[PDB]
């Protein structure tokens, strides 16, 4: 039972990890979609 | 006249989305 809560925990552990993964990943999209969004609509203006 | 205001409105419409664009770039 000992290990089997263990083991429990460590899956929740690597829950909590691929939540943060996930929020990582999430924030550095919105970081990268920033500048990305940006170069688009200076492409745009250009065509504009 | 028709033409014209199709033109205003793609105008108006592109103003609007450099409008946008400002606001974005101000905002980041």
């Amino acid at each position: 039972q000992r290990k089997r809560l263990a083991e429990k925990y460590r899956e929740c552990l690597s829950n909590k990890e691929k939540i943060l993964k996930e929020i990582e990943v999430k924030k550095e999209y919105l970081s990268s979609l920033q500048p990305r969004l940006n170069s688009i609509m200076q492409a745009s203006l250009p065509v504009q | 006249e028709s033409v014209e205001d199709k033109l205003e409105l793609r105008r108006k419409q592109f103003h609007v989305l450099l409008s946008t664009i400002h606001e974005l770039q101000q905002t980041l």
